[PDB]
């Protein structure tokens, strides 16, 4: 009459409730290292402001002819 | 590009333009008479040197053979102003590049013939010196009355000649 242990199904809901918290964590990790490695922009990596990677060189001599696309 | 450098020795090519680009004639003057005549063919070349320009840019790489009828034509807009000065307005022209050249191809020390030869072809070839970029506030300094920098010896020939001119009213 002392023994008041929990409920077997009880039992069963925290532990599957505690392998669902671990399970979204495992995919959080792999989420995580998947948006990692993943190639960003050139906004985002170098330069927000002046986004455009195309070189403006000097402008003491520029030659009409110099630019190409 | 740079200068050469530790050692170059010219070599000429003795070869002929191809037959599909057709013929140009050169302009053939020297240095201090195209420095006199560089406002008179900016008057009259501006849009097709701006062409040209336009052309070798939009080319990107292959202006020397995608620009040639456009050079073609700047060429002879600058041959028929050099034409025009000769035949009508050469004494000026030459008091004005002979005191080029004895100064060191400074124009301020050749006012006395640049005003005459701006009278000149003003008048005959209706071609006027406008110095750009400025505002209406600035002055030319080539119309300056008594400016700063003048030069050591003034040209004789063209004192002698702005004395007649200012005698005679063509000034």
């Amino acid at each position: 009459t002392f023994f008041h242990p929990k409920s077997r199904e009880d039992i069963l809901n925290e532990e599957a409730k505690i392998v669902q918290a671990l399970n979204n964590q495992r995919e959080l990790t792999i989420k995580m290292h998947e948006l990692k490695r993943e190639e960003k922009d050139y906004a985002h990596s170098y330069s927000p402001l002046f986004s455009d990677p195309v070189p403006q060189g000097g402008s003491i001599g520029k030659a009409p002819g110099s630019s190409r696309e | 590009p740079r200068e050469a450098a530790a050692h170059w020795v010219p070599f000429e090519d003795k070869a002929n333009m191809p037959d599909n680009v057709p013929d140009v004639v050169e302009v053939g003057a020297t240095s201090a008479p195209l420095l006199s005549a560089s406002y008179f063919i900016g008057a009259k070349c501006k849009p097709y040197n701006d062409d040209f320009m336009l052309c070798r840019e939009e080319s990107q790489g292959s202006g020397a053979i995608d620009c040639l009828k456009e050079g073609r034509r700047v060429t002879r807009c600058a041959v028929s102003v050099i034409e025009d000065i000769n035949k009508s307005c050469l004494d000026e022209f030459r008091l004005h590049w002979q005191c080029l050249e004895q100064n060191n191809h400074q124009l301020s020390g050749c006012r006395k013939a640049e005003a005459l030869l701006n009278k000149c072809v003003f008048t005959k070839l209706n071609l006027e010196k406008k110095i750009p970029g400025l505002r209406p506030d600035e002055e030319p300094v080539f119309l300056k009355k008594d400016p700063w920098i003048k030069p050591a010896v003034d040209d004789f020939k063209s004192v002698r000649a702005y004395a007649e001119a200012k005698k005679n009213g063509t000034l």
